[PDB]
RNA sequence: AUUUUU
RNA sequence: AUUUUU
């Protein structure tokens, strides 16, 4: 109806009053490069709202694959991602001879032990999330010369068990995922433990989700000459890990009621 | 694809008409509807289908008990205060705590205090002593809609106990509604 | 306000469902619930005022203290024509259903990103309003007793 | 996987978290700053691990090598009454090294955004991995750095405000940590 | 020619540098809810001209049959 | 038809991405491409395919000549300073000005000054006295790209002359490159 | 500037290729050339200035 | 699938005959052969094809 | 040794290609290289040691 | 890499 | 008024 017709009311007029030399004027109307629009950009748990956007820029004929075709780093591309699920040494205590049956050799705070020190692959991420849901794969290793004998009970104890531990009858702990491992026969035990709790998620940096322990099934029968320093080591791997709740750096957050 | 409007950038002055189920997203997020029970506890029929205490009356004689029934500003029934108009069946739960006797119960939306003097056809159900009944009063209102707030939003309840000897007692009353029709939601209530 | 530093806080507090009129009613009716929560900040400035403001949210956070929102769920607000930015908080609890009245929803902080600019005929400070509602996936579950009395 | 989703978020949230957009810098555009003057800079790529409160700070500590792409969003807000222009440009290590030897006004040859204030409030820059080496040492200023210069000084009227803030936001289009190493220990990937 | 391309110059770039975990960024550009329009309303022998209109409102599932 | 954008009216903040071959017109004008020669002199391969002086060394003994090869800030090769990274073949032109003898020439990107003490496999081509040769050194660099500016952007050149009597002289060196790969153009250089 | 008369000059000078950083490089490399030259004036004013 | 032998667990006394191109792997790893030049510099003909002072 | 604690070190050092007879030869011949390196620890104990 | 030339 | 339930 008007206010834009500036192009065909000048482009035509000349095209109507043109001679063999052609039109003496050309007029074109259109919208400005800077139009009235709004741009929104979302990254991980973030949203940037801009109402005065500008044409995004970038280098000449750029390549954003970001993958080094020469593989100057021979590793899997998802190495850094899976790194926190890596197998790690959770504990190593010494089986002190003369320890009656039932005696607890060593324990391990599950799952906060995987972030035991700032030198743990999972320690990094674990600090930026308050909630966790994961599966475990333990490998308790105990080496003893052939001359010696004995047996230890590697068992997983959920918070329920750990809470009421004294109320439970030892010798029945075989009801829990365990590995009566007879020394001089086995040097390592394997335990695959899924997420077990009375809550969908467990607070990061908590002893919840139970804890893995190692008891004395039958004390060590170490002959005279045989060595007497048996070490028990607990290794742990995360079959599957999941950090959800965001939070400040290593700040105690209550996911529970 | 997703528009900037659904990413958080909007204008409060462009919300009308009332009732815009607009979806909100961002990377690594989407509206996830997970159910825990086989049915909803938010539906008006279900929530209100559950009674709530109303009031108690201690009788000594055979007198009558007239009380303006209204919506609660106290129990889960308070969720009704979010509405302006109501209409539908009304479930009245009465407990007749007496040693020996009978309790006449009736209900009407009629404001006149004389149409109740008799109880002819106002629903005189009989709860024997020490018993309790749940009568569902129909929408026998002369007004198409019941402002939900009125001190008499719900019709009046009548209780004329028929005692036999010196026996006395108390009548505790609680109530709910059957299938409720609420309209024109108003602003949320304040606290005391 | 224009005076507020490029990092100072314009608003910080722990959010609970009861802090909202509509929601507070359900809080006094139902015992548990689940679903995402949406907060909409509406800054009422003139057509000349310009600036940015970042509002983040740390789910289930309890320590009411100013903290960098780089790791929190945040939304940057650039003043323009539509000056009512939102922010969604996905359900986050150790349970499949959480108390309608118990643990906080989290820490809500709105820090200044870029000082509110103005001119000779425009305000040096504006008013803001924060609203809250439930997401499209919102649900309430058990009706419980009352913790307060309305009027 | 929690079938009830007591945590409504994407399963890969924790994984992508380090690539999240973050505030890299925020300096104040001090009026009376001649053209060419450097408003603010930012150590690339070690700035994404600027503080222990950076989403990427966690992982960055367990790896010595890095190969990533960037997505910057320099934001500068100014009332309508005022005017001015700033030069948001990416400077690889080569440029940063020999900065004084380069002619300003030609920096438009580098991925930049001459952004005219009172017209644009934010600039967008997508920068891929640029270096003379396949990988860059983590916690290094290599891979260049993003800067913001004064194209034309701020013309702030009498009544108008005089405190303009320039903010630099950064997101990782793609991230890659390879070389394992002790916690935050300087490791030389170079010869 | 520019000044709106903010959506597909950020939505694509990521879609070009995405790994098995998918893109790490999405950008969408469009027009504001408050556009530059003019509304005109006429009742009996009257005409209301507004150049700064807003989205008209109304009650929930309303009935105007009256 | 022609838009106002192509008529001069544009916005500097909407130039990204870098590299916009937008056409500019007005009445009585249009981009006219007329060629004078059968080929381009602007193409990197052609321009740089032509050598340029580098430096000269005056020898007296049979000592060795180690020199960090770099791009010129002096000849037409300066056009390289507009780039940041390089990679490809390197043509080295050496002139052995001597009465009677031989000149050993070698090239490596290896920074170590001991891997050159011997010249085992560093390309010991032989230019007899009073002669001149053009050896093309391959990209035997340990770095995928060569920052174009570095005082050693190009690998080091070695010259150990094998003289016979008291004869002495000077070795003038100039150079060019075969097919050059330049990337990420940086801002134009300043003048001294 | 607002003061400058409706016909006064705000800028005048003789243009040479060397007056441009990028071009000056080619000036010091090539001896001849041809083609059109484009100059872009960018005035940075406020939204109120006209 | 992968045997424990190819995962590092082996016996030095079972290496004969000489010349066992056994592959070594572990999760997130596999022998990756990337070439930088069009030919080998390890081949006897090529390496020795280049003189050296005597 | 049995005495060595359950965490003490039995061997630690920085590895270079020249530390290997065969490799050290290539180190003195070629200037660069690439590829994975394999180290094989052979502990010679009795059938009773564990 | 018609990243010698067609 | 599948405004008891499917």
């Amino acid at each position: 109806v008007g206010n834009e017709i500036g192009g065909n009311l000048l482009t035509k007029v000349a095209d109507d009053a043109s001679n063999i030399l052609g039109p003496n004027c050309f007029a074109t109307t259109a919208e400005p490069e800077n139009k009235n629009v709004v741009q929104a950009t979302t990254t991980v748990n973030t949203t940037n709202l801009t109402q005065h956007p500008s044409a995004p820029t970038m280098p000449f004929s750029p390549d954003f694959s970001n993958v080094d075709n020469f593989h100057s780093m021979a590793y899997d591309i998802t190495t850094g991602d899976k790194n926190p699920s890596k197998l790690v040494r959770l504990e190593t205590h010494e089986w002190t001879p003369s320890w009656a049956r039932g005696y607890q050799i060593t324990h391990v705070e599950l799952p906060k032990v995987f972030w035991d020190h700032q030198d743990k692959p999972a320690y990094g991420q674990s600090r930026y999330f308050a909630a966790v849901r994961c599966g475990f794969h333990f490998q308790v290793q105990v080496n003893v010369n052939q001359g010696t004998a004995g047996s230890a009970l590697v068992v997983y104890e959920p918070k329920p068990v750990v809470t009421y531990d004294s109320k439970l009858e030892f010798g029945a702990f075989t009801n829990l995922p365990h590995v009566l491992m007879n020394l001089a026969e086995t040097t390592q035990a394997d335990l695959c433990i899924p997420y077990v709790a009375d809550t969908n998620y467990v607070k990061t940096d908590s002893s919840d989700l139970g804890q893995l322990k190692v008891y004395v099934w039958t004390p060590l029968s170490i002959p005279t000459g045989s060595a007497n320093q048996v070490d028990v080591t607990i290794l742990g791997s995360l079959l599957q890990l999941d950090f959800q709740n965001p939070r400040v750096f290593a700040q105690d957050v209550n996911i529970y009621d | 694809t997703m528009s900037p409007n659904e990413l958080g950038l909007t204008s409060a002055q462009d919300d009308g008409p009332l009732g815009q189920e607009k979806p909100n997203y961002f990377l690594n997020f989407r509206s996830m509807n997970v159910d825990i029970f086989t049915v909803s506890h938010t539906k008006v029929d279900n929530l209100f289908g559950r009674a709530w205490f109303f009031m108690e009356h201690t009788f000594t004689n055979e007198g009558q008990w007239r009380v303006p029934l209204e919506f609660p500003k106290q129990g889960h029934g308070s969720l009704s205060l979010l509405f302006a108009y109501f209409t539908g069946e009304l479930n009245i739960h009465v407990l007749f705590l007496s040693e020996r006797g009978f309790l006449r119960v009736a209900h009407t939306y009629d404001t006149s205090n004389d149409r109740v003097n008799f109880l002819s056809s106002n629903g005189v159900i009989t709860v024997p002593a020490g018993e309790q009944m749940t009568l569902s009063a129909p929408y026998y209102s002369n007004k198409p809609l019941r402002t939900v707030r009125d001190n008499n939003s719900l019709g009046y309840l009548m209780c004329k106990p028929f005692l036999t000897g010196t026996s006395t007692g108390k009548i505790e009353v609680y109530l709910s509604l059957r299938c409720p029709n609420f309209f024109f939601p108003l602003p949320a209530p304040k606290v005391t | 306000s224009a005076t507020t530093a490029p990092q100072s806080i314009v608003h910080r507090n722990i959010v609970y469902l009861r802090l909202f009129p509509n929601l507070n009613v359900f809080v006094n009716s139902y015992s548990y619930f689940r679903g995402s929560l949406v907060l909409r900040l509406s800054v009422y400035a003139s057509t000349f005022n310009r600036g940015r403001l970042r509002m983040g949210f740390f789910p289930n956070a309890t320590t009411d203290s100013t903290s960098t929102l780089d790791n929190a769920i945040y939304t940057i607000c650039d003043i323009g024509s539509d000056n009512s930015f939102e922010i969604t908080i996905p359900y986050s609890f150790s349970t499949w259903m959480r108390k309608t009245n118990g643990h906080p929803i989290g820490l809500f902080q709105i820090e200044v990103l870029n000082r509110l600019t103005y001119n000779s005929s425009s305000p040096s400070e504006v008013y803001c309003i924060v609203q809250g509602k439930m997401g499209q996936d919102a649900r309430f579950f058990c009706p419980t007793g009352s913790v307060v009395t309305f009027q």
